[PDB]
This record gives C-alpha cells, structure tokens and sequence, in this order.
C-alpha cells in the first residue's frame, strides 16, 4: 500500500497542453428555398443559419441540462495555446491563392462559387479574401466565416490563451529563491533559448479550502502521501561511524562485560543502522509533511531517555503527539533530574494541562537545567510567510548548533550532583550514560546542523502552504532509533542532490496544479449548476470525480457528508476568468441557440379568435408568433413540479386565452386541409382526460406551392386565417459578406512544458558543505 | 503451476535434442531485463556494511537499440 | 506472428518517454 | 563564432585550475554566460575567498554584473586583481582587414605574456594557508596549483 | 457537526411523515404511560443519525 501511494503520485503527468485542430462550431449554412409573399415559390434558393447537431431535448429543465452539457464540451475543448497555419487550408476560388483557417469554411467558399444562384460581390469578395503575415512581429492574420456566438467562443480562446514568453532568466526564476542564493550548488545550462519560445506558468494558488480545518480525513491522507513522498528524497545515510567497534567502546566504558553483544536490555537494544536512518529520514519527513509522530519507547533503557532530550531540543514539542512525550518527559523528570538533587520522584496527574517541564521549569533551582527546561518549553516554530507560502521554521538557534551545548551544561552539571535517595551503582550506570554522549558533542552539534540544513532545502521544494495541524494517524518513532543516530554518526555529510531537489519540485508543482484546476473545474460547473436552476442534480458525482482525479483517495470508503461539505466550501469560490466568461457568453446566447433548433418551440398560444398567418419566406404562411405578448401564460416547468391541472383544465373547458412556455416539440404539416379542419386545435383534449404533458406536439402550418392544395389561396381571395398560433422564431439569413472575420494569431512559437530539463547541476565536495552563518557544517573530529 | 508445466514440456522436449545452445541462450536476455524494472522502495548498503531501506524511487532509462537486440535474443 | 512482432517492437518506444530528451528534442 | 558551453564536476578542481588558465586566455563573451558564471563562481567559491577567509558568496544569477567583476572590488591583492581586471575586459575587438570583419585579441594573449601574471597570482595563492579549510584537500590543492 | 445540514433534512423529513400520517387518524391520539415498553437501542439512532 506504501509503495503504491508513490506509484501514484510520481506518475502525476501535468496537465496536458491541449491544441486544437478545427474551430468550435454550433450553426452551419444551409440552403433552403425562400416563397415569395403571397406563396409561391422562386427559382431561386437561399442560405440560413441553422444548428449542427440538433439534439436539443423536451422540457426546460433537460434543455438547461443540456446548455450545461455544451458548457462541458466548450471547456473540454478550451484550449491553452493554437497555431493557426496548422489547422489552414488553400482556398480554390482566390485571386491571389490564399488560405483560410478551417475546412468547412474553405468547403463553403468553394460550394458559394459553384451555385448558380449566388451574386457576384461574393464571388468577388472570394476572390479577394486570402491570408496576411506580419513577421517583424511573428502575427498572421487569416479569414473565417463564422456565426458571431461562434467567433465570439473562437476569439476569446485567442486572446486568452495561457502562454508567456520563455528566455533564458525565467528558467532560473522558477527555482526557489533559497536555491540559487545557497553557495552549495552551482548551476548551469547548455543552450540559449530563443524569443520564438513560449511556456506555460502552473497554477500555485494556496488552498481554496482550508482542508486543514475540519477535513481531517481527506488531510490525514494527504499529510501521509506528501510525508511518504519526502522520505523517497531524503538522503540516505551513505557514510557513518562503525557499529561494532563503538558498541565496544559502550562495552568497554560500562563495565557490562562480557558479552553484552547478544543480552540486549539497558543502553542498547535498537542502536543499528537500519533505526538510524529510519530517525533522519522521519523527522525531516515529518517536520516538512507536518505529520505528528508517536513514541513506541521502554523505560528500562535510559540511554533512550537520554536521547530523547536531544530530541525534545532540536525538535518543537507541539510536533509530536501529547500523551507519547508526557510520558517520556514524566519518565526523564523521575529519574534523571529530581533524583539529583533530592527532590521528590513527582506527583503527576494523568489528565493535566501542563506538560512535565513546564511544571519541572519553576520547582528546581539550577541556572543551566533551568535555561535548558525554559528553551525547551517555549521551544516551537515559527511561522513566515517567503516567496508567497507560510513555513514552518525553526528557531535560528538551533540551526547555528548552540542548544546542545546548553544541553551539555545541564547533563554535567546533573553529573556533578550526588544522588542521595539512591545507591551508588545507579548513579555511576546514568552517569556514565550522559558521559557517552558528552563524548559524542560535537558529532550531536553536527547532525543538529544538517538536519537543519536539509531540512530547509528540502522545504525550498514546497508550493503548498505547510500548516501545524495534529493528525489521526502517526508514525511510529522508537526512541532507540535517536541513540543509534546520536550514537553511529560522524565525519559525513550529506548534502541532496539538485535533481532530487527538482524532481520533488515538480512533483508538488504538479499535485498542486492538478488541485487548482481541478478545483476550477468543480467551482465552475457549481456556479453554473447553480445560476441554470438546476434542482433536481445531485452534486455528488461531480465532487466523486474531483477525487477521483486526485490520485492518492480511496472514494470506497470516503462518505457523502465529507462531499457536501466540500460542495458548501466550494460554492463560495469566485471562478476563474476563462470560465467566467465562457459562462456568461453562454447565459446570454442559450436562448438565441434555443430560438433555433427546428425540433422544438418555446411555446403555443391558444387564442379561440380566428387570427392571421404570418408572410415569413423561409417559410410561406405560418401560425407563428414571436413576441408572445397580451395573452397570460402558463410556465411547464413550474407545472410539472407540483401537478396541479385544475388552472389549466379550467382554461380549456371554458375556451379561455392563454400562452404555454416551454420547450415543446412540433410537426409541420403541408396540408392546407389541415388548416380550415382546424387540427391543431384538437390535441389539446388529452390534457384533461390523461393529466400529462409529455406526448404533446403542435402543428405548424407551412403554406406554400408545395402543399398539393396551394390553388386554393390563388383562386379564392383568402389570407390564411386560422386559431392557436405557435411562439417560435424564424431562422437567420446567412450575409456572406458580414459573416467574414480576421483572426489573429502568433507566427511558428514552441511550447516547452518541462522547464529544468534545461538546467544542469552540481553541488560542493559536501566536506566543504556550509550553512547560513557561513560557517561549516559537520566539522568536529 | 501452469507455467512450471509450459516450461517443463517446453525443455524437456527440446532438451533431448539441443545440448549446446540452451541455457546459454535463454539465460542471456535477462542481463538486459533488470535495465526495465522501476525501483519502488530500496535497500541500502553502508561502508560499514549495514543494511538501512530507502524509500526512493528511480525509473529505468533503458536506450533504445538494446531493444533491437533483445528481439534478436 | 510478425505483425504483432513489429507491433511489440513499437509499444516500446512511445512508451518511457523521457523530459529533458523531448525538450531538446523540440528544440533540436 | 560557435558560442560553447562548460560542463564540469566542481570536485575534480584540476578542470577548474585548468578552466581558469582557458578564462585567461579565451574571451569570455564566446563562452554563453550561465556556464562560464558557473565556472567563476566555482572558481571563487571554491579556490579563491576561502583562501583569503571570505564569506564564499551570494551571487543573483540575473545579474548583468559578474562575480569576477566582484571579485575585483572585494579583493585586496594587486595579483589576482590585475588578473581579474584582464578576464573581465578580456573581449573580442571588431577590426575591418581586407573587407572582412574580425574578432581579434587583446595582444597580450597573441604573445604570451598575461599568464606569467596568472601564474604569479597562482603561487601567491598557493604559498596562502586556506584558513577555514581542512589540511588533505588544502595540501591537495596547493600542490594542483604548483602544478600548473 | 459534519452531519448538520443531513440531520436538518432527516428532522424535516420525519416530522413531514409524522404529520401527515396523523391527518389520518380519527382516535384521540393520549399520552398516558404504558405498563410494557418498546427497547430502542441507540445504536439503531447512531446507525439513521
């Protein structure tokens, strides 16, 4: 399961750089015929915009749903970058042979030339339409026929689109600060990139969320992923001391003797390798996840306690967890401190505010333990917003290795007092325990610093703001694995290397893109759920799908609440602008889309009054309306929720006028008997019998020379006249020549996604490794 | 298992024939093999011998033509 | 066989593809 | 007029005693500026400063000033100093022979004669203690030194 | 606290049932103390809850 979590982590690809091929399209010409007034047809034909794709659904709610579902295909489509000549093609039909962007611009340019019935300004104004270049400053400027709605979606995917010019300074601008500024790397590249270049910037915007306050599932899995991700990039300790020979000495300086290798429960017992670095890499780990860790120790074995002071410095107390370093601190106090000077074991309290050495601080009267205990209880870190993101530091103390000799100065004094209490063979066996580590001072000193050290570096990696927060799960420290580290050490630097140091970088860099997009995703179809009237949709899959795309979950065991809360935090999100304004050209086009679409009407007057056709010409006579205005109307939608069709059925018995709004389909029919039998006035006796309105079509009545009957109108002196009109719009005429844009774009740039693959890098002999202060680090033989 | 069963009628068969050019075959490719396997979780070894794990990963930058020849084998 | 042989020679080429050699490779 | 790049490992510091002799004698505008400033900056802060006591550095890379060009105000020794001023006005020079346009030198390189005062900078440095220094990789570097 | 929104809902959703299956009741609904008693374990409310 551990492996795996790093599996998926580091095959995190980033967001994939997407480019377009065609063009975003809804409308198309298309020739219809056109009927002169009075009917009868022309010779001639005309073109109209009409829609690609009519799948538009019944009912208001399902169009909404599926103006949401043209929302997805726009933002799946949305690109990052384009390149027009790419995607160009020849025109057949211009003067000076040109190109055109898309091939069904080319396809109708070249279908206008061909007809007949075309005028001869757009043949001209095809002869005259080509491509233009400006390469001074690398822009081209190509035609297109587009819809406005459809040039509006192109132009902006022009004008906003997410690249920045690439030189050889910003490279070394997307490394930390800290880096370029540490003299132990040095740096460099083997090549000079041009002004033709591009590259794309990362989204690194801090936490939307504060998954840190009460989201202490989802944030212990993400503490765990980000700790076991730090523990592949923290050294190894590749060099050390030996391990049998200074057990010797252990063995040699206390007289347990012989063959102690083998009995294993005072001083020892966990003093290896394998403890050692399972220590360095821990708390690095830890401290830079900030993850909480708990103590599995024994009492019997002092020189654990012993380290653990060691630890307690060096390390904040609020890091670990509170009942482990109770414990071991009541432990030290009992038999290590109070015991040299007389004083009473303790009388401590299970469930007490103050942690042993604070209440310890006050009691005893030793300057150097005093000062000790004092660093040690307001030991903590400390909090510093750099380069935009919140560390948690440490004290500038510790770091410049100084503690530890206050640390000697309590340890010697405590070696200077007499244990009266108590006899004097365990005196001479803790005594001789803090002179073991007396001995090893320097190397402690050392270690302090390089831990410090690399512990910053590594913090150098970080674009997720780092927060003190405690945790339900822990990871287990044995205090044994300090005294090994404290006890095999010396003499051997450490320093990580620069491409582990970038290798982690954009690692998070990636997590923490993915984390905002995705994040924009999910506020961005909340918003427009939201604002459409949606109530019927669940927001959960969605939210399922955020976590899905996070690919350190596991949503088997993940609940609902946890997403709904997450759905709460993220309604209140503001969303970002290519979204936001994709969203609101689509709230003020949805309708001049739904007026379209020859497959449903927004409505159906019922007016019992024999009023007039009107002359449209796509059409001839038609029983359309357009402005639904007088009559009162009824909303479907809202008729649906609550059934109550006793308003409605009252309105049909009593033959009383009213409007129906709503996405209803209709059926065209040709037969002018159809319109003195009064048909369309007959579909509505299901209402009232058969409660439901789903199997509802109206008729429209298209008139012209093409209805087998047309005679009539052109023997008989009659203007249609008829009942129940339908609210509709007509389609629009397609104007060639208004139609045309110009669209812009870059000449021939290059997207480079990888940035540091361009920077090589070395680090100092790690002998001569040095830290802020200017002044060595692991030194002290 | 099964595989042992493909694997034991696969020599033994060939095996009362091919006497020369065998094992030194089939056992050649695998030097190319470990240059495949991504690294997920490590052990380590000291100077003073002592073993100490490693959580760090490394891929496989295995060149191309070593391929070729793996085709060959 | 050889269809497939050929096929298995490919699946090993666009698959394990390194950053800094498509980088330089763009560039190149 | 191939501009070329450096590649190096900093702890083999013989390529460095050697790179020195090239930033010499070589202009250092052929030399693209990310490695050339990564080899000054390996130079000072490996060989030079420390064998004077200094701070080792801290040097912005999007600087348009150079570290030798640092190294000339913040040294105190007319050696290295004069040494350093050539490297840093150690340029090409735009002549007109013939038609053709060329990219000559400062004729002290022609002859040669500026590396006498390399290698006198270089035995000052060598008979120099490195003060903070360990003794193996001190005794180790002076005698690379000598060497050249 | 995670469950409030839930728990409002749940709230509703059982006085709404209450209330309606009491419109159809013609028996004087009394409250008087019975002699026997319904066991409910309160992990039967830990499970809705």
């Amino acid at each position: 399961p551990k492996e795996s979590i790093l599996k998926k982590l580091e095959d995190i690809k980033p967001e994939q750089v997407k480019k377009q091929t065609k063009l975003f399209r809804i409308f198309e010409p298309r020739q219809l015929p056109v009927y002169r007034a009075n009917g009868e047809k022309e010779l001639r034909n005309r073109w109209y915009w009409k829609l690609k794709r009519d799948t538009l659904p019944d009912g208001d709610y399902d169009v909404r749903e599926y103006f949401l579902n043209l929302y997805d295909q726009v933002l799946t489509e949305m690109p990052d970058y384009l390149l027009l000549k790419d995607m160009a093609v020849e025109n057949k039909n211009s003067r000076d042979a040109g190109k055109v962007v898309d091939s069904e611009t080319a396809a109708i340019c070249d279908a206008i030339f061909q007809d007949e019935e075309t005028e001869g300004v757009v043949r001209r104004f095809i002869a005259e339409m080509r491509q233009r270049v400006q390469a001074d400053r690398n822009v081209v400027n190509y035609p297109s026929i587009l819809h406005p709605i459809d040039h509006a979606f192109n132009e902006y995917f022009l004008q906003h689109q997410l690249v920045e010019p690439l030189n050889n300074d910003i490279i070394f601008n997307y490394i930390p600060e800290r880096i370029r500024n540490d003299v132990n790397y040095i740096l460099n590249m083997d090549r000079n990139l041009p002004s033709t270049a591009r590259y794309i910037r990362p989204n690194l915007l801090q936490d939307r969320l504060n998954l840190h306050d009460n989201f202490e599932s989802l944030w212990d899995t993400i503490t765990t992923s980000n700790y076991i991700l730090a523990r592949s990039v923290v050294p190894d300790l590749k060099e050390l001391v030996s391990t049998e020979a200074q057990i010797q000495k252990m063995s040699q300086d206390l007289q347990l003797e012989a063959l102690t290798i083998q009995s294993e429960t005072q001083f020892l017992t966990g003093i290896n390798s394998q403890a050692a670095n399972d220590c360095f890499k821990t708390l690095i780990a830890a401290m830079l996840s900030q993850r909480t860790m708990s103590l599995d120790f024994v009492t019997t074995n002092y020189m654990s306690l012993i380290s653990g002071m060691w630890l307690l410095t060096v390390v904040p107390n609020d890091m670990f967890i509170r009942e482990s370093l109770v414990a071991c601190q009541l432990a030290i106090i009992n038999t290590i401190i109070y015991p040299a000077f007389g004083m009473q074991r303790m009388h401590y309290r299970n469930g007490d505010p103050q942690t042993p050495f604070q209440i310890a601080e006050q009691q005893i009267q030793n300057f150097q333990v005093a000062n000790w205990l004092h660093f040690v209880n307001n030991n903590q870190f400390r909090q510093v917003v750099i380069d935009g993101v919140l560390n948690q530091v440490l004290n500038d103390n510790i770091r410049n290795g100084h503690v530890v000799n206050q640390l000697m100065e309590a340890l010697m004094q405590l070696s200077r007092q007499q244990f009266p209490t108590m006899p004097v063979d365990y005196k001479r066996s803790i005594q001789r325990g803090i002179l073991l580590l007396s001995n090893r001072l320097g190397q402690l000193v050392d270690l302090t610093r390089l831990l410090a050290y690399n512990y910053e570096t590594l913090m150098a990696c970080i674009t997720m703001n780092m927060q003190h927060v405690q945790t339900l799960t822990t990871e287990k420290l044995q205090l044994t694995s300090v005294t090994s580290l404290c006890m095999l050490i010396g003499n051997a630097t450490v320093i990580p290397s620069p491409q582990t140091l970038f290798h982690y970088y954009n690692v998070n860099v990636n997590f923490h893109s993915n984390y905002n997009e995705r994040i924009n995703d999910a506020v961005a179809i909340i918003t427009a759920a939201n604002r459409l009237n949606l109530y019927q949709k669940k927001m959960k899959s969605i939210v399922e799908d955020f976590l899905k795309r996070l690919q350190i979950f596991d949503i088997s065991r993940v609940p609902d609440d946890q997403m709904y809360r997450l759905r709460d935090r993220l309604r209140l999100l503001p969303v970002e602008i290519r979204r936001l304004d994709i969203f609101n050209l689509i709230l003020m086009n949805m309708e001049q889309i739904e007026r379209a679409s020859d497959k449903i009407a927004q409505g159906v007057i019922i007016a019992y009054r024999d009023m007039q056709l009107e002359r449209d010409e796509m059409y001839g006579y038609v029983n359309i309306a357009r402005n639904l205005d007088g009559f009162q109307q009824i909303n479907l939608e809202e008729l649906m929720r609550t059934g109550d069709y006793a308003q409605i059925t009252n309105m049909l018995l009593n033959n009383q006028p009213v409007a129906l709004v709503g996405a209803l389909p209709f059926i065209t029919d040709s037969s002018v008997i159809s319109l003195v039998a009064k048909l369309d006035a007959t579909v509505f006796a299901q209402i009232v019998k058969l409660r439901k309105v789903d199997t509802l079509k109206p008729i429209l009545y298209k008139i012209n020379s093409d209805s087998n009957d047309f005679y009539l109108v052109a023997n008989y002196d009659w203007v249609p006249t008829s009942t129940t009109k339908v609210y509709k719009q007509i389609p629009q005429q397609f104007d060639f020549r208004a139609s045309m844009h110009m669209l812009t774009s870059n000449l021939t740039f290059t997207v480079y996604s990888d940035l540091l693959a361009f920077v090589s890098a070395d680090t100092v002999e790690p002998i001569n490794a040095v830290a802020f202060d200017n002044m060595r680090i692991m030194n002290e033989l | 298992s099964h595989e042992d069963y493909l694997i034991a009628r696969e020599l033994i068969v060939l095996s009362y024939s091919n006497r020369s050019t065998l094992a030194k075959l089939v056992s050649s490719p695998m030097s190319i093999l470990v240059a495949l396997v991504d690294i997920n979780g490590t052990f380590i070894t000291n100077e003073e011998l002592e073993l100490e794990f490693s959580n760090k990963y490394v891929r496989a930058i295995v060149p191309d033509q070593t391929f070729d020849e793996l085709k060959q084998m | 066989n050889k269809e497939e042989s050929k096929q298995l020679l490919e699946v090993l080429k666009t698959k394990e593809e390194h950053q800094k050699e498509v980088q330089y490779e763009i560039l190149q």
